[PDB]
């Protein structure tokens, strides 16, 4: 009953590495899809299996290759990966052929980057910066600021932690990462998320925060030969207590 | 060639109605479909017209004029829930999807009590950084960016918090720069006259 | 329910002695699509036989038309010999002209 | 023009002798093949050299893609059937669709579904309803119904999508399908008198014998439109003759807007 199951979610590649996207769907469905998306064009097709034992080439199919190993996988081959086909990738799936009504189903997406050379990649610094004694005298309401900046690419996931457990009303993450260099096209990135609480409840000296972003980068087998640490996938993260 | 057109970006506000074109010239018509896609998250199906007519769907409607090559996408009520891109896409004589682009629709919070006001967030003994956070103005101020390239100022973001019924915008900006503070980082903007700016 | 098949043996043109002709076996109206179709001369099968391909009817029936080139003699007799699931034995239609 | 169809054929076979396909489709324009696709190909490919001359390799690819997936579908449509029948050995599944543009500019949109060679379930176009023929049918047709965006694009295919396909295919085979060969007509006695007629295209024709200027169809043995094999048909009519009375026999033949008399002396 999970519907379409694609994965990794996110990826750094070496221009020249192989890599394989893999999807699943448990919906008895016959045809599925690749997709890319990227930014000003709609999704663009790479290929297509209209059915269990076929599969032929989209829109765009050059420099990739599928295999629909079964009725429920159909995986998408990057051979030799190449800086545009830096996107994001959706499987999707359908009952039937594109013939008739029918609507298609989406996976979560893959996020891609492809980079020349990994001295690029970063991870965030993360800061928890506390909230404003005029706020709380003036609004009875308290915002903590968490910072994550300097990270590369743009594969985070940011979250609140509230007394050891994950947090979600009151908060606030910016939708889109600000460039640091928006001038540069490999800028590193900055993004902000606000939690924002009752007064009375920073107020409390047994309440602890924690901002906590979790970073896609690099894995064992990605060579390394900067004098930095290794960017490897990670979790960054900052705390703040209350106050009485 | 096969074209499917829709606007880049659309602003509403929160309990408005909002109609999202998209207008095709394809080769052949076997339906159009709308699909609701939220940032950083899936497409999902919202409709599909292939005859002339309005078909509703909850506080959504999809219209289809065969004759025009045209449909809208109409949102009732809008709620901050619907801030989104929407996708409309077309079956041609061979059954193949044509995709627009997408419009992003932006949904403006009604704020009931503006209090706007630029606060200095508490250092962090771990950053050398200043954080300041304008916040709790109304919808229509917009927030520009820093044209000091050591300033950072991130755009607006609506938080709710559920128990009190309460939302709010805020934009933060900080630097480690020496002559950065609160009371000019965002000058670049075009602030309310009444903005709290407490004393340091 | 099965249909067996309507047999109608003929010239391609109205047939004279000595010139060059075809001579068809049309077999329509049968279903199931399984039948084995052949021409005759003197109750010898014909070789070059060709067939156009399996054919159909909008009432759910299958049709086929068999031919081959030859030139009619008064001796010669020609048939047509169809098999079918609905035919206990193979059904022989002579070429009546 | 004079009035035009085009139809798509499917064929399901259950359990079919080796070497026979379990799956063939077949596209005509009027009584022309115009395509053609099996399970043992595995391609759709042209029946006629006007459609391999007009249509790209990219739609040949395209529909041969369609065509595997639509196979797959037909299968497990009649493993369904098959299933509910609760039939043993080989059946027969069959699909027709299509539509018509007539001489005065009308249409006309059709789809429907046999097993073993007869009706199952035709489609309403214009009540947007399935009708079935029996409770196997019945079965499939709530399902069908209950998918009323799919009734919806079926009425639109037929009606706008399929017109236009016929018009395209029309122009690819303007100059066989628009042309007329007219009819070379004789009469003889074998008593009875033949009407024969051959030669001609298209293939629809009327033949009929009249007495003393009246039509009595009963008293009429009217023979087949047959195909010669040269792209021309050939068809027939005869009457016997009343030995006790004299009157006058008249072949009457029309065909492509003419008409013709033979009087027999
Ligand atoms: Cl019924
Ligand atoms: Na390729």
């Amino acid at each position: 009953n999970a519907g379409v199951t694609q994965t990794p979610k996110f990826q750094v590649l070496k221009t020249g590495q192989s890599m394989t996207l893999q999807c699943a769907q448990d919906m008895n469905h016959n045809s599925m899809y690749w997709y890319r998306q990227d930014p000003g064009m709609g999704l663009r097709l790479i290929y297509y299996s209209a059915s269990e034992g076929t599969t032929d080439k989209g829109e765009v199919p050059n420099g990739y290759n599928v295999s629909r190993l079964n009725k429920r996988e159909f995986s998408l081959r990057l051979e030799s990966a190449a800086p545009s086909q830096t996107s994001v990738y959706f499987c999707a799936s359908s009952v039937w052929t594109g013939e008739g009504s029918g609507e298609l189903f989406f996976g979560e997406g893959s996020r891609l980057t492809v980079l020349e050379d990994l001295k690029n990649v970063f991870p965030p610094e993360v800061a928890v910066f506390e909230p404003s004694e005029a706020e709380i005298s003036h609004t009875q309401k308290a915002t903590l600021v968490c910072l994550a900046t300097g990270f590369y690419p743009d594969h985070v996931e940011l979250s609140w932690w509230v007394n050891g457990k994950e947090v979600h009303s009151g908060v606030c993450t910016d939708p889109q990462p600000l460039k640091e260099q928006p001038a540069l096209n490999d800028s590193r990135y900055a993004l902000s998320s606000r939690l924002r609480v009752s007064a009375t409840f920073w107020q409390n000296p047994r309440n602890h925060f924690r901002c906590q972003v979790q970073f896609y980068g690099l894995s064992e087998n990605d060579e390394w030969t900067q004098d930095r640490a290794k960017p490897v996938t990670q979790i960054v993260s900052a705390e703040a207590w209350g106050r009485a | 060639g096969q074209n499917i057109d829709q606007p880049t970006e659309m602003t509403a506000t929160e309990g408005a109605i909002v109609q999202i074109n998209c207008t095709y010239q394809t080769s052949g018509f076997n339906g159009l479909f709308w699909y609701q896609q939220h940032a950083g998250e899936a497409p999902t199906f919202l409709s599909y017209n292939v005859l002339d007519g309005l078909e509703e769907k909850g506080r959504f409607s999809s219209f289809l004029s065969r004759s025009k090559g045209y449909s809208y996408l109409l949102l009732k009520e809008l709620q901050m829930k619907d801030s989104a891109s929407y996708l409309c896409a077309v079956k041609d004589s061979n059954y193949q999807l044509i995709w627009g682009a997408g419009t992003k629709l932006i949904i403006k919070p009604d704020i009931q009590n503006p209090d706007p006001a630029v606060y200095q967030l508490r250092d962090s003994k771990s950053s050398d950084k200043s954080v300041c956070l304008f916040t709790d103005f109304d919808s229509q101020t917009n927030v520009s960016q820093s044209k000091d390239s050591d300033v950072y100022i991130t755009d607006k973001c609506v938080l709710d918090m559920r128990s009190m019924d309460f939302k709010s915008n805020s934009a933060v900006a900080w630097s480690n720069k020496s002559d950065f503070a609160c009371a000019n980082a965002f000058n670049n903007s075009i602030i309310p006259e009444d903005t709290f700016f407490p004393s340091p | 329910i099965q249909r067996t098949p309507k047999i109608q043996v003929y010239s391609r043109h109205p047939a004279e002695n000595g010139k060059s002709n075809f001579l068809n076996c049309y077999v329509s109206g049968f279903h199931p699509s399984d039948i084995e179709v052949d021409l005759l001369k003197n109750g010898e099968r014909i070789e070059k036989v060709e067939h156009s391909d399996l054919s159909f009817s909008k009432d759910w029936s299958f049709y086929l038309l068999y031919y081959t080139e030859f030139t009619p003699t008064e001796k010669d007799e020609y048939a047509c010999r169809v098999n079918h699931v609905t035919l206990s034995q193979p059904k022989i239609v002579k070429w009546d002209r | 023009m004079r009035t035009h169809s085009l139809r798509y054929f499917r064929l399901g076979v259950s359990d079919p002798i080796h070497g026979v396909p379990e799956f063939i489709s077949v596209g005509y324009v009027d009584s022309h093949p115009i395509t053609t696709y099996d399970s043992v190909t595995r391609q759709k490919e042209p029946r006629a050299p006007w459609m391999a001359e007009n249509l790209a390799p990219d739609h040949w690819e395209r529909y041969t893609q369609l065509l595997r997936g639509w196979q797959q579908m037909f299968k497990v449509e009649l493993k369904r059937l098959q299933r509910h029948y609760n039939h043993s050995g080989s059946h027969t599944y069959q699909r027709m669709i299509g539509c018509e543009l007539l001489e005065d500019g009308s249409t006309t949109g059709f789809l429907q579904y046999a097993y073993d060679g007869q009706d199952f379930l035709i489609f309403n176009k214009d009540t947007l309803s399935w009708l079935a023929v029996d409770n196997v049918a019945h079965t499939i047709k709530q399902a069908w119904e209950a998918n009323q965006h799919e009734l919806l694009y079926q009425k639109n295919w037929l009606e706008e999508e399929c017109i236009a396909w016929l018009k395209r295919f029309l122009e690819y085979g303007k100059d066989t399908l628009q042309r007329t060969e007219p009819p070379l007509v004789r009469v003889n006695r074998k008593t009875a008198l033949f009407c024969k007629a051959h030669g001609f295209y298209p293939p629809e024709i009327y033949m009929t014998w009249m007495k003393n200027g009246e039509e009595i169809v009963q008293e009429i043995d009217y023979g087949d439109i047959l195909p010669s094999g040269d792209g021309t048909y050939q068809a027939w009519a005869s009457i016997e003759l009343d030995p006790q009375s004299s009157n006058l026999y008249s072949c009457h033949v029309e065909h492509s807007g003419v008409h013709m008399v033979l009087q027999v002396p």
